RNA sequence: UUGAUGUCACGGAACCUUUGUUGUCUUCGACAUGGGUA
């Protein structure tokens, strides 16, 4: 009999389960199995294997039970049909052998008598109790009872801590396992129940199961009846196949940016030119094709799958990278059920730490379904830590012992709320922070992390039940409630940063009394409306709005808004985004998405971490218990200041501006320095807005001197002094105003002579109307530089130091060019317009920057910033000691050499010689001859002057062929002799055996052949060697026809595609019959002229001499071929070029045919021809003095210098043991933020065109002009030799002339004859003279001497100028600065006007000067005379000479009659240092 | 200023003792240490003198 | 896979601290190329 009763759980939550613990730990003993029994436990099949599954022990149903039963008992009369239902018993003597002792209160209903412990008939309650197996609770297992591999699967552990309402930080935690309900819902039982017992005990065991409400920590309803490893290793192998290693994280972070979507990868970013050669995405198959590969493969296809195989390659590429009292209360209850949904308004941040996931260092919670989630377990932290709030009285309780008796404990033994989770699944963006050193002013070693964020307008469901004895609801819940509603609900971590703020809406409540009978019958009928549907009719039930509190206390945080205007551009770097981006740029603005829906909406905004970051350093540098510390919290104690976002008003797209470094040496674009940025546009005309606000306490604002430090600070942020966002040195973050509403005016009530002229100038220069000038020359350096070792910090304002503003007025004298390059089709053959924003005329600041850079590093002699070391030089060869040789570790030796003809139609040599041995691989046995013959019958009557007799034979056509034995019978030869007159006449009729004298000279005459010619069958013998076949490389291409094509006969013939069949047309000296040339016709070409008919034999190979190679050498031989290969002057057609340079050869190999210089025992240098170049040993950097270079540059010393890498200390080989030079403790350096500030310029009145526009009625475009070639500038011109007497000269400058009228005209500068249009110049639009423009500097923290030199820079004296944009060479761009006020700074309230002490930083200026040079200043005069304006009446003739002569109408020399003249290799140097030397 | 003590170390230096081994070690960590926790020492710009024998020992010693 | 007269674990916010910043004029004139003659 004993009939059962089947039972089942259907969790409407996750539940929380307890790990498995060894059998004799399981005792009360242990703290963690005792701080168990109210989870889950863990089934085990092996002790030792982790297989098993979950399962729910009775006892604890059967105390739920219990439990339910006595507070039903309370509630209705403690009379359950008809009975009395004694209290029963819950007290023994035997404490000892229990495991759990009860430390609630229990319940009371009736002061009787408990039954005795042995009687004949027990109560409804005490049957249910037992003590008598009445009734036996079972275990409840799964359905089916499933196994798993452990408890992992099923689950993830997750960290629970519990903070200080002093301070508001952790100091202890415990962890738990959780479990989701969307998984495992069911659970299954049985109770058994004998037949003894009472039908009311039954109906009570039926109504307390339907009450029990609760179990393991979750609501619950009791019912009764591959390839990522693959890809990821392809990646990894094709790196490391190239030597591309420090880009493994960037490129790790860029694929886990790329999880969003998979047509990503369709629009990769590319790189210029529009060809697939990105530094990142086209390493290689290349990382794009493998991208590509793994996205169109149908299993990757889908979406989830797609995120998964990008989470992977990320962690994998990471790792890559790193590696009892009975108590009454009454029958008095109600339930009161609040609904509404809550808005996230700003981000939000749950922290959640995954141990398999290193990668991100703060991770957000998720389901694994991957959505967003809100604890329940934080909804309660932060209902009491609101309730503790508004009682103004912290709990201090502790764990264990008896209950608590606070009145927020007692509020909060009557809460339930429910977990919750949102529809949105896209993935979670990442941020990036960073630590600021203050003194230096740069970020800190090391001091980086990310951050994981979920974004805002997720919407979740919201629950919430009280159950107590009072009327409705506490009046500090409905205060509590009226807080959350309003928005002022902060729930998630990282407040500090504004993430959290939360508003509930739609809210909704009702009341429900269960004293009532009716109303608890209907309410045990259905369960309390927890399903489902019983939500659904419960809400059907419910009326809007919410109570009205009492006794209302207002909020603790006060909202403070924030305008802030802008009047230039800005930038917030994210390096991840431009390096996905499809714009193609290297930095990138700040963008977040807001959540709509399901599908997501970009938007640009300022960061709240950078905003937080200005305001504290503001603070901080104007001023543990400091006041710092006490406002902004540190690490021991909350902070008490919420930033949020700055978001724009009208959204701005952005623009794209392009830069280049620019050498002090050649004056020409230094190599890898071209880089560009994409910033929001932001001008005066129409500047930027920024909105947004942020949170302060109270007890802040109620306190003067927190109040006061505020109002300072932001005075101080509205005064200039800090700029906000990226690269403020060039102009960028300019703030105009700052407003602060909402404070009562608590914080906002603290924020509220002329110029003397320049000096004239002495300079002197005398120009002739004759001559004629050089476009440019060099400024000489001093041999001292000055450097200090320490210099100033940024962590406070110095006393004795300046700071203030510079305001500028600029003017143009000469026409100026100052290109737009974002158009290069404004009216093949580019255009360009003037430089524009929002349609305003402007100049940026880098471009005055770098100008005035250029002559303070002058000025003050100082190291040369910008400058290339590494580069190498090279020089062709003049028509001694390079002998033949083969190479390998030692190199060969030949003798001797000798020509063999491979072009003319005489030889043949085509049709005989094999490939191979063409190549030269295999010996050939060929036939020198090393000395000829030449007879003259007749005596002279020759320099060696030799005797003998002659032999004749016959003549032939012509001619004369004959055997001589000369010396009287010692030799004998045969030949041929053309008719000599005066000397042939004499013998005209031949007789056939007749004898004459005759007299023999001889020539040297080297050639080889493989059979011998008909003309010549004796002296020649027969020897071993190899060859050095080349091809026709000898080559004299020109525009027109030149002297030999011009006597030309007939149309010269076709080109032959191949470099074999080619042979001679004509021979240049027809009457000699010698120097064949060859011609041929092309399509455009036309013109091309060959002039080689013989190629080079080796012979006489030596076994014994054999010389080692050295490493310099062969990085020389490297050199000489890339110049080969990299030629933009080379000839069209591949058969007219040799051998290197057609083959595209790159490294040297073994076997090849090459000439060498030697040493005693080394070789010193190798070439593959027999004229060619040489390669200087020496870098460009070693031919200078050691204090002239860079203060921080780059290895010019032999070693790789790659095996100190990933150290610190390799940094300080790259330093000057001195210190720092004056011009980097100005403008700053790489690891040194500078102390000058420069701006935007902009046009004051309308501009003036160089040229009248088409359309009169559109004043402000102008018309184009076209320029003539400009061409890279030339360091060989300067520095002639390989010798060591050359060093560099200095620093180049541009002399002032007025050549743009010939331009302007349309004629050449040079010739006068017209401008060639062509792909290869350009057609610019410029201004003309007399326009003028206005711009701003400012300085921080500068002394006087500094101050004066930065003012003599800008404003040098009357009669000097600057030269700025393009065009130089040509007169373009004659610049005036002048000063027109100068502002101070002396506290945060006062700035005076400090017009009326520049004498005396110009006088502290040259006293330093003095004091540094003894009086020389010679390079202070040379700069004078280069930067000397020519006056009226004076009308100089500067430009550069042509090639030859011919080609100068003018008739003045031209550079190749130059160098063997007054330009000669040893007076170059002198003649180019001198300012203003004519050459004509 | 570690970098001073460094460079005297490095042209005193000689590898067979290992008193001039951890001498290094020691103003070589203090230097690491200095460069991480940010102080008025990170001011100092330069670096050391003899760069080809600086490299040899630093090679020799980091290897 | 639990014992039985005693389980406030809905008895505990993974919380608190750190500026993607520093340094760079969209600039510009001297060649290229290997032999040929006796
Ligand atoms: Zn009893
Ligand atoms: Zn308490
Ligand atoms: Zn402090
Ligand atoms: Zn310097």
């Amino acid at each position: 009999m004993t009939t059962t009763m089947k039972i089942s759980i259907e969790f409407l939550e996750p539940f929380r389960m307890t790990k498995w613990q060894e059998s004799t730990r399981r005792n009360k003993n242990n703290k963690e199995f005792v701080r168990g029994q109210a989870f889950a436990r863990w089934h085990r099949n092996k002790k030792d294997n982790t297989k098993g599954r979950p399962y729910i022990t009775g006892t604890l149903l059967r105390s739920a039970v219990i439990r339910s039963a006595e507070n039903l008992l309370t509630l209705s009369d403690g009379k359950i049909s008809e009975k009395t239902c004694c209290p029963g018993k819950f007290d023994t003597e035997d404490k000892d052998r229990l495991l759990q002792l009860r430390q609630r209160s229990t319940l009371r209903w009736t002061d009787k008598n408990p039954c005795p412990d042995n009687a004949e008939t027990y109560c409804p309650f005490c049957e249910l109790l037992g003590r008598s197996f009445r009734i036996h609770f079972g275990n409840l297992s799964l359905p089916g009872k499933p196994d798993f591999d452990g408890p992992k699967a099923i689950g993830s552990q997750r960290v629970l801590n519990r903070v200080d309402f002093k301070s508001g930080k952790a100091h202890d935690f415990f962890k738990a396992y959780e479990v989701d309900h969307t998984r495992f819902p069911r659970f299954e039982g049985e109770i058994t129940i004998d037949n003894k017992v009472s039908a009311e005990a039954r109906k009570l065991l039926c109504d307390s199961l339907k009450f029990t409400d609760r179990l393991c920590g979750a609501l619950c309803v009791i019912r009764f009846d591959n390839l990522a490893e693959k890809t990821a290793e392809q990646i990894i192998s094709i790196l490391d196949d190239n030597k591309k290693t420090e880009y493994t994280r960037l490129l790790a972070d860029a694929i886990r940016s790329l999880r969003r979507s998979s047509k990503l990868v369709a629009g990769l970013p590319k790189d210029h030119d529009g060809k697939d050669d990105h530094y990142l995405w086209d390493i290689g198959v290349t990382i794009r094709q493998i991208l590509t590969t793994s996205a169109d493969t149908k299993e990757l296809k889908n979406a989830g799958k797609w995120r998964e195989f990008c989470e992977k390659l990320g962690e994998a590429l990471y790792l890559k990278s790193k590696d009892s009292r009975s108590v009454s209360i009454g029958s008095v209850l109600k339930e009161t059920v609040v609904c509404g949904e809550l808005v996230a308004k700003t981000p939000f941040f749950f922290g959640a730490i995954d141990e398999d996931a290193k990668q991100t260092d703060l991770q957000v919670l998720l389901t694994p379904d991957n959505k967003y989630r809100l604890p329940r377990s934080a909804v309660r932290g932060i209902l009491r830590r609101d309730l503790q709030t508004y009682f103004d009285s912290p709990c201090n309780a502790e764990l264990g012992g008896r209950p608590c008796m606070c009145k927020t404990c007692r509020i909060m033994r009557g809460i339930t709320v429910m977990d919750a989770r949102s529809e949105y699944n896209a993935p979670p963006e990442i941020r990036h922070r960073t630590r600021i050193n203050p003194f230096t002013g740069t970020v800190a070693e090391g001091a980086l992390f990310n951050m994981e964020v979920a974004p805002e307008g997720i919407v979740f469901p919201f629950q919430l039940r009280y159950r107590g004895s009072e009327d409705g609801l506490p009046d500090a819940l409905k205060t509590v409630l009226k807080w959350w509603a309003e928005g002022q609900a902060f729930m998630s971590g990282a407040a500090s940063t504004g993430k959290g703020r939360f508003r509930m809406e739609n809210a909704k409540y009702e009341t429900l009394d269960l004293s009532d009978e009716n109303q608890r019958n209907d309410y045990l009928k259905n369960w309390g409306w927890r399903d489902e549907k019983g939500l659904e009719e419960l809400k059907k039930r419910l009326n809007s709005g919410l109570p009205e509190p009492g006794n209302y206390r207002d909020p603790k945080w006060h909202e403070i808004n924030v305008s802030i205007e802008m009047a230039s551009p800005f930038i917030n770097g994210d390096p991840i985004r431009a390096a996905v981006d499809k714009r193609g740029t290297d930095v990138v603005t700040f963008v977040k998405y807001k959540a709509e829906g399901e599908e997501a909406k970009p938007v640009c905004a300022y960061k709240a971490e950078s905003f937080r970051g200005v305001i504290r350093s503001a603070v901080a540098r104007i001023h543990c218990e400091c006041l710092l510390c006490q406002i902004f919290g540190s690490e021991y104690e909350a902070g008490k200041i919420r930033f949020e976002d700055l978001v724009f008003e009208s959204d701005p797209e952005p623009v794209t501006f392009d830069h280049v470094a620019i050498d002090r040496f050649t004056g020409g674009a230094a190599d890898k320095k071209k880089f560009d940025d994409s910033p929001l546009p932001g001008s005066p005309a129409r500047p930027l807005m920024l909105k947004g606000s942020f949170w302060i306490r109270r007890d802040v604002l109620e306190d003067e001197e927190y109040c006061k430090a505020l109002g300072k600070a932001l005075a101080d942020v509205n005064n200039g002094l800090y700029p906000l966002g990226g690269k403020s040195a060039i102009g960028y973050g300019q703030v105009k105003s700052l407003g602060i509403k909402g404070d009562d005016k608590r914080i906002s009530r603290l924020m509220n002579v002329a110029v003397p002229e320049k000096p004239k100038t002495d300079a002197e220069v005398r120009i002739e109307a004759e001559k004629v000038y050089y476009p440019h020359y060099f400024v000489e350096p001093h041999k001292k530089v000055e450097r200090e070792e320490k210099p100033c910090g940024h962590q406070k304002f110095h006393e004795g130091r300046l700071t203030g503003k510079i305001r500028c007025k600029l003017i143009t004298k000469t026409p100026l060019i100052v290109p737009d390059t974002s158009n290069d089709d404004f009216f093949y053959h580019k255009s360009y317009a003037f430089f524009r924003l929002h349609k305003q005329i402007m100049i940026p600041g880098s471009e005055l920057r770098g100008m005035v850079s250029s002559v303070y590093e002058t000025v003050t002699n100082s190291c040369f910033r910008i400058f290339d070391e590494t580069k190498r030089l090279s020089w062709r060869m003049d028509a001694q000691d390079f002998l033949p040789g083969r190479v390998g570790k030692h190199i060969q030796k030949f003798s001797e050499t000798a020509r063999v003809p491979f072009y003319d139609k005489t030889q043949k040599h085509f049709d005989i010689l094999d490939e191979q041995e063409i190549a030269g691989e295999k010996p050939v046995r060929m036939w020198v001859k090393r000395f000829i013959k030449r007879l003259s019958l007749v005596d002279p009557a020759w320099k060696r002057r030799k005797e003998g007799i002659a032999t004749f034979i016959e003549q032939k056509n012509g001619s004369y062929y004959f055997n001589v034995v000369t010396n009287n019978g010692c030799t004998s030869f045969h030949l041929w002799h053309k008719p000599d007159n005066f000397d042939q006449e004499k013998l005209e009729g031949i007789q056939n055996g007749e004898k004459l004298d005759c007299w023999v000279r001889d020539s040297r005459y080297q050639k080889a052949f493989q059979e011998i010619p008909e003309n010549d069958p004796d002296g020649w013998e027969c020897k071993e060697g190899y060859l050095h076949v080349v091809g026709p490389s000898k080559v004299e291409f020109s525009d027109k026809k030149g002297d030999v094509i011009n006597n030309f006969q007939g149309t010269l013939p076709s080109v032959p595609n191949d470099w074999k069949t080619i042979r001679t047309n004509d021979f240049k000296n027809r009457k000699r019959k010698n120097e064949p040339v060859f011609c041929c016709e092309d399509d455009k070409g036309n013109y091309y002229t060959m002039a080689k008919y013989c190629e080079t034999f080796f012979f006489d190979l030596k076994e014994n001499e054999e010389y080692e190679i050295p490493e310099k050498a062969r990085i020389k031989y490297k050199e000489l071929l890339r110049v080969y290969n990299n030629n933009p002057q080379a000839v069209p057609e591949s058969v007219f070029q040799s051998r290197v340079a057609r083959e595209n050869v790159e490294k040297l190999k073994s076997g090849d045919l090459v000439y060498f210089k030697h040493n005693e025992k080394y070789v010193e240098d190798i070439v593959p021809v027999r004229i060619s170049r040489t390669v200087d040993d020496r870098m460009i950097g070693k031919r200078m003095s050691a204090d002239l270079r860079p203060c921080h540059g780059d290895w010019v010393e032999d070693g790789d210098l790659s095996a100190l890498n990933a150290y610190p200390e390799k940094r300080l080989l790259l330093r000057h043991p001195k210190g720092l030079c004056p011009a980097c403790r100005l403008f700053g350096t790489g690891s040194y933020k500078g102390r000058v500030r420069f701006g935007f310029a902009s046009l004051e009145n309308d501009p003036e065109w160089l040229i009248p526009g088409k359309n009169p009625g559109d004043p402000f475009h102008g018309g184009p002009v076209m320029l003539s070639l400009l061409e890279r500038p030339r360091p060989t011109w300067s520095i002639p030799g390989s010798d060591n007497k050359f060093k560099v000269p200095g620093r180049k400058f541009y002399v002032h002339h007025h050549a743009w009228k010939t331009i302007k005209d349309g004629n050449h500068p040079t010739t006068g004859k017209a401008i060639e249009q062509s792909p290869n110049n350009r057609t610019v639009e410029a201004l003309a003279g007399g326009n003028s423009f206005s711009f701003e500097i400012a300085f921080e923290n500068l002394k006087e001497w500094e101050l004066g030199l930065l003012i003599h820079s800008l404003q040098l004296e009357k009669g000097l100028a600057h030269k700025l944009g393009m065009a130089k060479s040509m007169g373009f761009g004659s610049v005036e600065i002048d000063v027109e006020s100068v502002r101070l700074r002396k506290d945060w309230k006062q700035w005076r006007n400090g017009n009326s002490e520049i004498p005396n930083w110009l006088g502290k200026g040259f006293a330093k000067l003095k004091e540094w040079f003894r009086d020389e200043l010679d390079f202070i005069e040379n700069l004078k005379k280069l930067l000397w304006f020519p006056e009226g009446d004076q009308a100089p003739r500067v430009c550069y000479p042509m090639l030859r002569k011919k080609d100068d109408p003018n008739g003045n020399s031209g550079y190749e009659e130059l160098k063997d003249g007054e330009f000669k290799k040893e007076d170059r140097q002198k003649k180019l240092t001198t300012p203003w030397t004519p050459w004509a | 200023n570690p970098i001073r003590d460094i460079q005297d170390r490095l042209k005193t230096a000689k590898f067979d003792n290992k008193d001039d081994m951890m001498n290094l070690a020691s103003s070589l960590y203090k230097y690491e240490k200095q460069l991480m926790d940010s102080s008025e020492a990170t001011l100092c710009q330069q670096g050391l003198s003899n760069r080809p024998n600086s490299f040899s020992q630093l090679s020799q010693f980091r290897d």
